[PDB]
């Protein structure tokens, strides 16, 4: 009732858009990572750290 | 009938015999990716497969 009438009156116009669908936009795709970490390391200065 | 009858036992034969003419696709072979289509999966912007669509692909 309103979005029914948009998906039910197609055309041709939108064959381009929706026929044979290749992939559906809602269906949430992620891929699976490797396993890591981060650690903030400090590393030192070799020499005066001044002016 | 008698004629048309053992014309009939001839075809019954043959063409239960004859029916390796037409077939599925009979082997398979696995082929690795195009370096394009393959290196586009592995990044982002990849949407879900629908099985079907033909996917146009690089070469």
């Amino acid at each position: 009732p309103g979005a029914i009438s948009q998906l039910v009156s197609y055309g041709a116009q939108d064959v381009y858009l929706t026929g044979n669908p290749q992939i559906t936009f809602f269906k949430a795709v992620y891929r699976r990572y490797t396993n890591f970490a981060m650690e903030s390391i400090q590393q030192t200065f070799d020499g005066t750290t001044d002016f | 009938t008698s004629f048309v009858l053992m014309l009939l036992f001839t075809g019954i034969i043959l063409i239960a015999t004859n029916e390796l003419t037409y077939n599925r696709p009979r082997e398979i072979q696995y082929r690795y990716l195009p370096r394009d289509l393959d290196s586009f999966i592995r990044t982002q912007e990849m949407p879900s497969a629908i099985f079907s669509s033909m996917w146009d692909v690089d070469t």
